[PDB]
């Protein structure tokens, strides 16, 4: 059964680091890519970055300098990291399963919100 | 014959590789690489009296004939011989025969652990298709 | 960055119609397309890869086509289950970048 399950701070200041866990089960990470999904309230969906089975990583153009993933394959675990937190990174943030050029598989999502 | 990336990548698309049972193109040419180094005339003699002849590596014991090998079971009904050509038809047909479904690529441990999990489309990218 | 075009915003449509989604490249994604639905309150669901292909239990109602860049998502006899959000994702290099969406719903 793949399954992919997202951990989060829910509220966060401007004045601190994000960081969210996505552990999943079902399948290995050395053999999947995992991305980074965030849908704003009642907006689209943003591609953020992602990590091959590799361990190398790409990034959205914008939100490069400001993004880091990385992943401990014994632990089944992928970490997104973010800085210069600002009240437009308040979205549901998504962990997805990339099989050969597809997102076959989502975790539900946790919501973030930035503070003041 | 030794193939070019983009090539190879024409030609095996041009026998309906691409998306053949939901594998991109890259894979194939990724495999390539890794088994045989794009080299048509490849051939690896096993621990076992079987050899893997050609482009893709087919098995002897389980796919060609090579009229050699101990319990050879022929599936591809073809010569390994007919396997070490320059047109990868042959080859093309037995790996579709082999690639049964979504996962049929782990017939190639070179696929499953060099290839699988990375940017297989790296290597298409830049190709007159 | 190669930026996806979706129209249109939102679609009324009653059950048993045909529509159609569009989404259109901003550069050649050679088929690297993926359509995903999104119901109320849930996370996206692979409907359809590689431009034509259909993910695993997805019903045949629905097909994608087009090449190069303009590409369509067809839903024939829309049924109530159909309804939501829905939106296209390309995959040819990086940055991969998703259409805006198109809000299908109840007429």
């Amino acid at each position: 059964q793949v399954q992919l399950q997202e951990s989060g701070p829910g509220l966060v200041a401007p004045s601190q680091s994000l960081s969210i866990t996505c552990t999943v089960s079902g399948f290995s990470l050395t053999g999947a890519g995992v991305n980074w999904v965030r849908q704003p309230p009642g907006k689209g969906l943003e591609w953020l970055g992602m990590i091959w089975g590799d361990g190398n990583t790409d990034y959205n153009s914008a939100l490069k300098s400001r993004l880091s993933i990385s992943k401990d394959n014994s632990k089944s675990q992928v970490f997104l990291k973010m800085n210069s937190l600002h009240t437009d990174d308040t979205a549901r943030y998504y962990c997805a399963r990339e099989r050969d050029y597809r997102l076959d598989y989502w975790g539900q999502g946790t919501t973030l919100t930035v503070s003041s | 014959k030794v193939f070019g990336r983009c090539e190879l990548a024409a030609a095996m698309k041009r026998h309906g590789l691409d998306n053949y049972r939901g594998y991109s193109l890259g894979n194939w040419v990724c495999a390539a690489k890794f088994e045989s180094n794009f080299n048509t005339q490849a051939t690896n003699r096993n621990t076992d009296g079987s050899t893997d002849y050609g482009i893709l590596q087919i098995n002897s014991r389980w796919w060609c004939n090579d009229g050699r090998t101990p319990g050879s079971r022929n599936l591809c009904n073809i010569p390994c011989s007919a396997l070490l050509s320059s047109d990868i038809t042959a080859s093309v047909n037995c790996a579709k025969k082999i690639v049964s479904d979504g996962n049929g690529m782990n017939a190639w441990v070179a696929w499953r652990n060099r290839c699988k999990g990375t940017d297989v489309q790296a290597w298409i990218r830049g190709c007159r298709l | 960055d190669i930026v996806l075009t979706q129209s249109p915003a939102s679609l009324s449509a009653s059950v048993g119609e045909t529509v159609t989604i569009t989404c259109r490249a901003s550069g050649n994604i050679h088929n690297y397309l993926a359509w995903y639905q999104q119901k109320q309150g849930k996370s996206p669901q692979l409907l359809v890869y590689y431009t034509t292909t259909l993910a695993d239990g997805v019903p045949s109602r629905f097909s994608g086509s087009g090449s190069g860049t303009q590409y369509s998502l067809k839903i024939n006899s829309l049924q109530p289950e159909d309804f939501g959000s829905y939106y296209c994702q390309h995959f040819w290099s990086t940055p991969r970048t998703f259409g805006g969406g198109t809000k299908l719903e109840i007429k």
